């Protein structure tokens, strides 16, 4: 019974399940790289050892943060719990395919973990550029392990996209049209239909790479009349994109969170809310090259660039403004979750705000490679992709588990993490405005006090990341159960109870035309 | 019991033995480049194998012999094998796009031309016609196929869909005999690279697509098929399809515009 | 959300106990590694 | 059929609320640990 | 003669931040040039703008190997 | 060949509680422990070639 | 457009079997016709070690490493040049 | 070089550096309004016991969303631009320098008279002069006339590198097979100090790369002497 | 070099029943190389085979055209 159902399952919400605990585990892989990062730069000189090593962290850390910790959670975990609850159908349209997009994370990370175990590692930085990431600058199997993991993932959501999107289109009530699915609903699918479209892209450069090391082709190799560029191009199409695949559904939760602690029935001005995410999805395929503007291309191209990467800031500006208006005029309950979406609203702003300042190809010469790079993106990672988990860690285990979270500790938690990300990121604003390079394990002697205030709130972080640890078995250990919860006639994902039984809209619901 | 029309899969192995015949496979693959040998590599593609078989066939019998291919389930495999074949078809535009790269901006160690120095491209109207000639037959012995199936009959069904897997077995033999005889190779340059890695990925789903064809085939002869039930068929034949249109992209981008 | 009582209350000092093996299971074996940090690169 | 309800919906066991402390702290732990000892690995090859 | 070289001038046909193709082509210039006074009645010192502008611009490592590829026979461009 | 759907539906909606995927019977259940012996053997296989390839081999 | 040809009266399996066998068939016969033709081996063109072709970064995974997948000894070239 | 404690940009060494500390600091006062708007208009809509929780149109004032943040999005573009074109200018160089990244050290290359070229090391640490930066001095300094347009052409003999100096705005992808230009103006004698920009393996962080500005006639004589 | 010049010889660049683009390419060049050689100085005796080739190939009104367009300033071919 307990194979049949844990390792053989067809269960939306047991793979969603199975998809929150990977994603929590790669969590603290990922956060102990980001201390390791962190303590090598919390004083200057040399801690670990010379740039590989430490670009093996860097790589690792950006890797599983990003495919085995933010989208495992965001889509495998809350999406495969929440969207077949939020339109009423009984599983997913292939709910045995949704296993195995589930099954092929742990051996995608299993070859992520052999990569830096095997030789000295891939330090090549999650973009994994040749020739650095070529077989003579990077000899032996490391890459290729790599690559493979890449592979893995890739073809883990590409039909992870299929069943969402098959799912969101062809099993809600026939009488419920696209215009009257829930918001999160809409972020999933937009976040699919990204990933069917870019993920393959990057399938073909990895594999070219792959074949250039070990075929002798020469896609990427000038000697063969190759190009380092190209790798570049086919990486970065799928890379932005990726971005917005990594924030849409935390747009989506932000929206149900923000809706439901105002007290609301609806978020405000919801075709916007809709008409911004796809705006943003398609936006968000013909700008990739604000990644390149330091490696040669025509002034043309670069203002081109400029000016369509700037153009997303106004859909995007639609959803921050609908959130503020949501909250506007709301009976407010200042829940934790609450607290994270808050928290999400200003420090995506912020982020998103650095994000343009980066677009400008002409002032993006003197920031590229820098740490103002570096902290735009984790302005939008670390306090926008990880509040949004967090508030909806927050708001629905209590649906997944049936038990309730201590809300005083929740808190608790919130405001630890606030600093901490904060202390760890606004310096390295000034890092970067003052030319510290990226990918650096040592820093000229000037740099020394923003590195080692922004080394100290890693660790602020880390006892935030402890404590939450300690939450979630403080709520499992008092066995708390749910009795009731406001709001159902608009949050249907809670109307079968806590936890809803593993099968759930068996007899479908009922809703008429009219 | 329920009261929609989907369907409620049994608890299965083979998404797992498929995620680990993909850690097989490609943990083989690294010890075959690195390590001088094929073994986990061949134990992962036989439990590929074992693992597509065996998932397939559960599906056959979950519709065929169990009835649970409902109109809904069957629009839902519609959608699914459209978005299947929308991420093939970027598949390969990243190989166009390398194609497009190098040969609209040959670099000097090309000779800064196009083809490069030293390459001696095939005749595109050789054997490379011949290919599109076979190809686009297909596609027409392929049509007769379905509507000789819709029709109800039976024997010109599986006469059309014989000629459709003959033309294709007949592309992918002249195909490996255009290899051997290729007097550049996969490591002549970005020339090669391209050349064999897009026709190569091609190939192979042209491979996958008539071994599809073929399951379809043995299912046609054991009466799987209604004239107004047959999924697999559409399927088979949209992958068709789509292999014959990439055939027509790489003939006229890689044959015919880059000789 | 409303809730039943907890079924098995988890006292301040239950909770001590388990903050402190958190805390101790992330500290600990990391903090060796680190501690013995230059015994590895004389290596 | 399978168990429902708080509690029995999850692979792992919250019956006892020290041996799922336990688990808790393997489980959670090995993660957070296995960087650290990545890196003493690679320092310690050569 | 018409001389005062300082630097390789801005070249129209060269516009942009990349200039691999620029180094290439007087290179190949000097060369073809170089060739054509030999083999009849003229002599090089018609062919030295080319040779200025891509010593100018060229990087040692290229020349050397173009070089290198000319006397090997293995030169992929036509001289 | 003749129409031996039916006899095919017949034994697939036997009411034996097997599931699908092993309810044609002995065969099934071979291949099965076939490929998922294969799958778990080539698994820890592949864990001590990775055990193998970390440290130097002189 | 641009062929000629003329049915659309009504499409069916029978159009489709007609256009198989009157259009499509012929036309591969065709083809194989014309390439038994323009078959027969070229000469082979003098070996040049160019640097941009027969690249070696790593040994190839098979053989003795430095022959490719479907080598054909009487027009590949070996990066030393033609074989015995 | 960066100093200690330093919030912004180094300062500017060329005309173009300058450009962009002023379209920086327009850009970061639009930066700070819109950051600190939206935190007012948080806190707005928290602090009140007034409710109104039936829908709410939404027409009109997704209008102000609209325009308002496409008129801002211009007014950074235009200024944007206008540096992007003015950088591409045709200027005319008296001079082109070559520099080749390697790992993990740069080499540079005089050609257009004699065939002067040399490499560039970092110092180690336990190697520095008294007074000398750790990690930023290298052994042969790039000696390059002052106040005159000078042509960099960038390239690589092994990885990716990218060469820059952020006082003179200069970042240029180091690119092996190609040959990437970029324009170098400096205002003032002096030194003047970066670092390699992209990740290059082992030493990517000790690679660093120092201009010594100099008059044209001491420029001159330096190249004489290297004869 | 290549004297007794009898007529042009093939060109593999021009294999086809349309000379045009042949006459067309051996007058550019010839003119190209004039004036390169009498900017320079040097001899235009280098430029000769390219005037036989061109002088063999161009119908008589067709050079008169050209050359009188180079007068003109109206050449349209670049020189
Ligand atoms: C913004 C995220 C929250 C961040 C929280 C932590 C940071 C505090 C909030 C920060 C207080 C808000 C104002 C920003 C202060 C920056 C200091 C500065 O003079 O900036 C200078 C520039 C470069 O300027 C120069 O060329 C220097 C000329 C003047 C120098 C004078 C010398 C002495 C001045 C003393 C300043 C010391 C600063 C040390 C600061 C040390 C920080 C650890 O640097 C930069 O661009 C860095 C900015 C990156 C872009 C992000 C801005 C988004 C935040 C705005 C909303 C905040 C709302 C309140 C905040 C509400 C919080 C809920
Ligand atoms: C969640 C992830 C995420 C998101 C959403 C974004 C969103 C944006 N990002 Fe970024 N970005 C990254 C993750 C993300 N980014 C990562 C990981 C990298 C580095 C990759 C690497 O090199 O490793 C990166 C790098 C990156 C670069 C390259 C910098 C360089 O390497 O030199 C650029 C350049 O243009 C860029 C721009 C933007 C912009 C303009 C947005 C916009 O979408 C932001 C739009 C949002 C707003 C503007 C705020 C809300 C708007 C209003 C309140 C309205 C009013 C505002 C105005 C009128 C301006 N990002
Ligand atoms: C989602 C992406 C993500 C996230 C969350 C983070 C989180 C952090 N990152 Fe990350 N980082 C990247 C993505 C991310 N980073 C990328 C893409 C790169 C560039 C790589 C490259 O250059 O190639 C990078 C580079 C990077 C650098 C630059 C390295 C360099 O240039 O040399 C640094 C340095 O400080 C850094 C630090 C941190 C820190 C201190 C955190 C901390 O804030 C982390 C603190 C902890 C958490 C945020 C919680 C962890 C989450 C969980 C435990 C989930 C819990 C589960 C449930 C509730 C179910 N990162
Ligand atoms: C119709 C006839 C052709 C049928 C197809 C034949 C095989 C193609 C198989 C798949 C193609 C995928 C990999 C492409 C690699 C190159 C193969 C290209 C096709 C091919 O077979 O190319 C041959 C080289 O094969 C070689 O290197 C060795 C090839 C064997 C090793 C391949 C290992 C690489 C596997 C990487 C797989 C990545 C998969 C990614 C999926 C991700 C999805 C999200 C060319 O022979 P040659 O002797 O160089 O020149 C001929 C001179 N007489
Ligand atoms: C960089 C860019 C920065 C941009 C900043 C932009 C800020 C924009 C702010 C302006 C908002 C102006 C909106 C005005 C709409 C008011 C309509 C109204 O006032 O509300 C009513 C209808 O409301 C309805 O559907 C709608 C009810 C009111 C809701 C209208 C929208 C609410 C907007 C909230 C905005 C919160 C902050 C947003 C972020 C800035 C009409 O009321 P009356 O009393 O006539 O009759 C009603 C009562 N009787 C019973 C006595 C008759
Ligand atoms: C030398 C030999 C080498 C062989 C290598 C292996 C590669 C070969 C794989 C070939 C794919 C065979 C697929 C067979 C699918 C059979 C199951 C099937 O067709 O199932 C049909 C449903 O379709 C469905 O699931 C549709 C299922 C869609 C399957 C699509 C498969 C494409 C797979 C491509 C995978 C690799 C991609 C390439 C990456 C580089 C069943 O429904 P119906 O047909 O309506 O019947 C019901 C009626 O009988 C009722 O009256
Ligand atoms: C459905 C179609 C299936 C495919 C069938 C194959 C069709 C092939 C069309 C290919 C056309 C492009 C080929 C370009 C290659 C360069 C050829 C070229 O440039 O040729 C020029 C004319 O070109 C020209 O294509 C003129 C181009 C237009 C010619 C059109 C001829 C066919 C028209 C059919 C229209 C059908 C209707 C379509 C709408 C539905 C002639 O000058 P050269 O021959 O150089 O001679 C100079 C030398 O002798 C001496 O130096
Ligand atoms: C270097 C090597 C790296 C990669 C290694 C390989 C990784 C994976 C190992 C894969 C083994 C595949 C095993 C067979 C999978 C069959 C899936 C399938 O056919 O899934 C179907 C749905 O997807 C559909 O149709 C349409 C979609 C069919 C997908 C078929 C499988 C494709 C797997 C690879 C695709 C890669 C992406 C290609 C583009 C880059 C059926 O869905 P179920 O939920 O099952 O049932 C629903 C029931 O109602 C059926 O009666
Ligand atoms: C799951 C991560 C797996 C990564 C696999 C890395 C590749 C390892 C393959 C090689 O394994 C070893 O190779 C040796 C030399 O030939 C011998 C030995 O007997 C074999 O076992
Ligand atoms: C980046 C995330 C990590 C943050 C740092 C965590 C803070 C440290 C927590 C405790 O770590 C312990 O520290 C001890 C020292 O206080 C070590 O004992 C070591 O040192 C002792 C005192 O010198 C000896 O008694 C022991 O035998 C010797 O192993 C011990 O190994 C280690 O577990
Ligand atoms: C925690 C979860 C992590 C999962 C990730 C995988 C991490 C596995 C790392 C194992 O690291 C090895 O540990 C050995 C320890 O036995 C070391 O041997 C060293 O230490 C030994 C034991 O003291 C000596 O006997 C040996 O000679 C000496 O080389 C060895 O260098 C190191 O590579
Ligand atoms: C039950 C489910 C499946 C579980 C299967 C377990 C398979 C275990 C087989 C182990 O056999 C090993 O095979 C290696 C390769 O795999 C051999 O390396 C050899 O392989 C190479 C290639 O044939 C040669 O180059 C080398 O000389 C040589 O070391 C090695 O001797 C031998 O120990
Ligand atoms: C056996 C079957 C008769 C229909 C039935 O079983 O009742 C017939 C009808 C169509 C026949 C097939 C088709 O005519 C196409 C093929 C014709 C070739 O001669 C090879 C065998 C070939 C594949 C035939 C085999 C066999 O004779 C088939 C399969
Ligand atoms: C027409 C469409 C759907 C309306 C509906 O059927 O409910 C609505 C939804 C969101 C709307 C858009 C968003 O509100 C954003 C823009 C707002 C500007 O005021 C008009 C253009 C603008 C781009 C809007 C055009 C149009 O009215 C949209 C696209
Ligand atoms: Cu050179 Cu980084
Ligand atoms: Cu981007
Ligand atoms: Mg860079
Ligand atoms: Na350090
Ligand atoms: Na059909």
């Amino acid at each position: 019974m307990f194979i049949n159902r844990w390792l053989f399952s067809t269960n939306h919400k047991d793979i969603g399940t199975l998809y929150l605990l990977f994603g929590a585990w790669a969590g603290m892989v990922g956060t102990a790289l980001s201390l390791l990062i962190r303590a090598e730069l919390g004083q200057p000189g040399t801690l670990l050892g010379d740039d590989q090593i430490y670009n093996v962290v860097v790589t690792a850390h950006a890797f599983v943060m990003i495919f085995f910790m933010v989208m495992p959670i965001m889509i495998g975990g809350f999406g495969n719990w929440l969207v077949p609850l939020m339109i009423g159908a009984p599983d997913m349209a292939f709910p045995r395919m949704n296993n195995m997009s589930f099954w092929l994370l742990p051996p995608s990370f299993l070859l992520l973990l052999a990569s830096s175990m095997v030789e000295a590692g891939a330090g090549t930085g999650w973009t994994v550029y040749p020739p650095l990431a070529g077989n003579l600058a990077h000899a032996g199997a490391s890459v290729d392990l790599t690559i493979f993991s890449l592979h893995l993932a890739g073809v883990s959501s590409i039909l992870g996209a299929i069943n969402f999107i098959t799912t969101i289109i062809n099993m809600k009530p026939p009488a419920m049209s696209q215009y009257q699915t829930p918001l999160f609903v809409w972020s999933v699918m937009i976040t699919a239909v990204l990933l069917l479209l870019s993920l393959p892209v990057l399938a073909a450069g990895i594999t070219m790479l792959l074949t250039d090391r070990n075929l002798n082709t020469t896609f990427f190799d000038p000697a063969g009349g190759g190009d380092p560029i190209l790798y570049q191009h086919l990486f970065w199409f799928f890379g932005h994109p990726e971005v917005y695949i990594l924030i849409l559904p935390g747009f989506g939760m932000i929206s149900h969170i923000v809706t439901y602690y105002s007290g609301k029935k609806e978020p405000f001005g919801y075709m916007g809310m809709v008409w911004a995410m796809m705006s943003i999805g398609f936006l968000g395929f013909i700008v990739w090259a604000h990644h390149m503007f330091t490696v040669g291309m025509d002034v043309d191209t670069r203002a081109y660039f400029t000016s369509a990467t700037m153009i997303i800031a106004i859909p995007t500006g639609v959803k921050v403004f609908s959130w503020l208006a949501t909250l506007h005029g709301g009976n407010i309950k200042w829940s934790p979750a609450m607290m994270w979406a808050l928290g999400f609203i200003f420090l995506f702003t912020v982020g998103g705000l650095t994000g343009i300042v980066l677009a400008n190809s002409s002032l993006d010469i003197v920031l590229h490679d820098t740490y103002y790079v570096v902290a735009h993106f984790h302005y939008v990672l670390s306090m926008g992709a990880v509040f949004a988990i967090m508030g909806g860690f927050v708001h629905w285990f209590p649906l997944f588990s049936g038990y309730t979270l201590n809300d005083t500790w929740a808190k608790i938690h919130f405001a630890i993490m606030f600093v901490g990300v904060n202390m760890t990121f606004f310096p390295q604003h000034f890092l970067g405005l003052s030319g510290m390079p990226r990918r650096y394990s040592d820093y000229p002697d000037a740099y020394t006090m923003w590195n080692t205030i922004s080394s100290m709130g890693s660790f602020i972080s880390l006892t935030a990341v402890m404590l939450m640890v300690f939450i979630i078995w403080e709520a499992f250990a008092s066995k708390r159960e749910v009795l009731t919860v406001d709001l159902t006639t608009t949050n249907l994902e809670w109307l079968n109870g806590c936890p809803p039984p593993y099968h759930t809209f068996e007899e479908p619901t009922y809703v008429n035309l009219k | 019991h329920q009261t929609h029309a989907y369907h409620m899969v049994n608890p299965s192995p083979w998404p797992l033995t498929g995620a680990l015949s993909a850690l097989l496979m490609t943990s083989g693959l690294t010890m075959w480049f690195h390590f001088n040998s094929m073994t986990l590599l061949m134990i992962g593609l036989t439990t590929n194998m074992l693992t597509m078989y065996q998932w397939w066939r559960d599906v056959i019998r979950e519709s065929t012999f169990q009835g649970h291919h409902t109109p809904a389930v069957q629009k839902g495999l519609r959608y699914g094998m459209i978005l299947f074949i929308i991420s093939e078809v970027l598949f390969f535009t990243g190989f166009f796009w390398a194609f497009y790269h190098s040969s609209l901006a040959p670099t000097p160690e090309l000779g800064g031309c196009w083809p490069p120095t030293g390459i001696h491209p095939l005749n595109p109207l050789e054997v490379p016609l011949l290919n599109t000639s076979v190809l686009l037959a297909s596609g027409v012995s392929i049509t007769w196929a379905h509507h000789s199936l819709m029709e109800g009959d039976r024997k010109h069904m599986l006469q059309a869909l014989f000629i459709t897997i003959t033309l294709g077995v007949y592309f992918t033999l002249l195909q490996a005999s255009e290899y051997y005889e290729a007097p550049f190779t996969i490591s002549d340059g970005v020339y090669g690279s391209t050349f064999f890695v897009a026709t190569g990925f091609h190939g192979l789903h042209v491979i996958i697509g008539s071994t599809f064809l073929i399951v379809c085939f043995f299912r046609q002869l054991k009466f799987h098929f209604t004239s107004n039930h047959h999924f697999g068929f559409e399927a088979a034949a949209w992958y068709w399809h789509f292999v014959d249109v990439v055939w027509l992209f790489l003939y006229v981008s890689i044959y015919w515009w880059g000789s | 959300i409303t809730a039943k009582p907890a079924k098995t209350p988890t006292s301040p000092k239950e909770q001590a106990i388990g903050l402190s093996v958190t805390f101790l299971s992330f500290l600990l074996p990391a903090g060796w590694v680190l501690y013995h940090l230059d015994n590895y690169k004389k290596s | 059929h399978y168990e429902e309800g708080p509690g029995k919906n999850i692979p792992f066991s919250v019956e006892n609320k020290w041996r799922l402390l336990a688990m808790m702290t393997l489980f959670f732990g090995s993660g957070f640990a296995a960087p650290f000892f990545i890196v003493r690995h690679q320092l310690l090859k050569k | 003669k018409i001389k005062n070289y300082q630097t390789a001038p801005f070249d129209s046909r060269f516009p942009n931040q990349n200039q691999t193709r620029n180094c290439w082509q007087n290179y190949l210039d000097f060369h073809r040039c170089e060739k054509a006074m030999t083999a009849k009645g003229g002599d090089v010192s018609v062919c030295e703008w080319y040779r200025r502008v891509y010593k100018s611009l060229c990087p040692i490592s290229w020349v050397s190997t173009w070089d290198d590829r000319r006397a090997e026979g293995t030169f992929p461009g036509k001289i | 060949f003749e129409n031996r759907v039916a006899e095919k539906q017949k034994l697939f909606q036997e009411d034996n509680g097997l599931p699908v995927h092993l309810k044609g019977g002995a065969t099934d259940n071979i291949l099965y422990r076939v490929t998922m012996t294969l799958c778990l053997g080539g698994t820890l296989y592949s864990l001590y070639c990775l055990g193998w390839a970390s440290f130097p081999h002189k | 457009a641009s062929a000629a040809k003329g049915d659309h009266g009504g499409t069916g399996a029978r159009t489709w079997r007609f256009l198989t066998f009157g259009l499509a068939l012929p036309s591969v016969a065709l083809c194989t016709l014309n390439s038994w033709l323009h078959s027969g081996h070229r000469e082979r063109p003098a070996f040049i070690p160019y640097h941009h072709l027969r690249i070696r970064t790593k040994p190839f995974s098979w053989g003795d490493g430095n022959h490719t997948f479907f080598h054909n000894p009487r027009v590949n070239p070996l990066p030393t040049g033609y074989e015995k | 070089m960066a100093y200690p404690m330093q919030l912004g940009f180094q300062d500017a060494t060329s005309p173009i550096m300058e450009e962009l500390l002023h379209f920086h600091d327009h850009t970061l006062m639009i930066v700070f309004l819109i950051s600190s708007l939206v935190l007012y208009i948080i806190s707005l809509m928290l602090t009140t016991k007034l409710t109104h929780t039936s829908t709410m149109d939404a027409q009109e004032v997704e209008t102000i969303w609209t325009i308002l943040p496409a008129i801002i999005l211009i007014l950074i573009a235009l200024p944007s631009l206008r540096i992007l074109y003015m950088m591409d200018e045709i200027n005319n160089p008296s001079l082109t320098v070559k520099t080749m990244g390697h790992q993990w050290y740069w080499s540079y290359e005089y050609t257009d008279y004699e065939d002067l070229s040399f490499d560039s090391y970092m110092i180690p640490t336990s190697e520095l002069k008294p007074g000398e930066l750790r990690l930023l001095e290298v052994d042969n300094r790039v000696v390059l006339p002052m106040e005159m347009t000078i042509r960099m052409l960038v390239s690589s003999e092994d990885v990716l590198h990218s060469w820059a100096v952020p006082s003179l705005g200069l970042k240029t992808d180091a690119i092996p097979g190609r040959l990437n230009q970029t324009t170098l103006m400096s205002s003032r004698p002096g030194l003047y100090y970066g670092q390699c920009s992209e990740i290059c393996g082992s030493n990517h962080s000790f690679m660093p790369i120092v201009l010594e500005l100099v008059p044209l006639k001491y420029f001159e004589k330096w190249s004489a002497s290297m004869l």
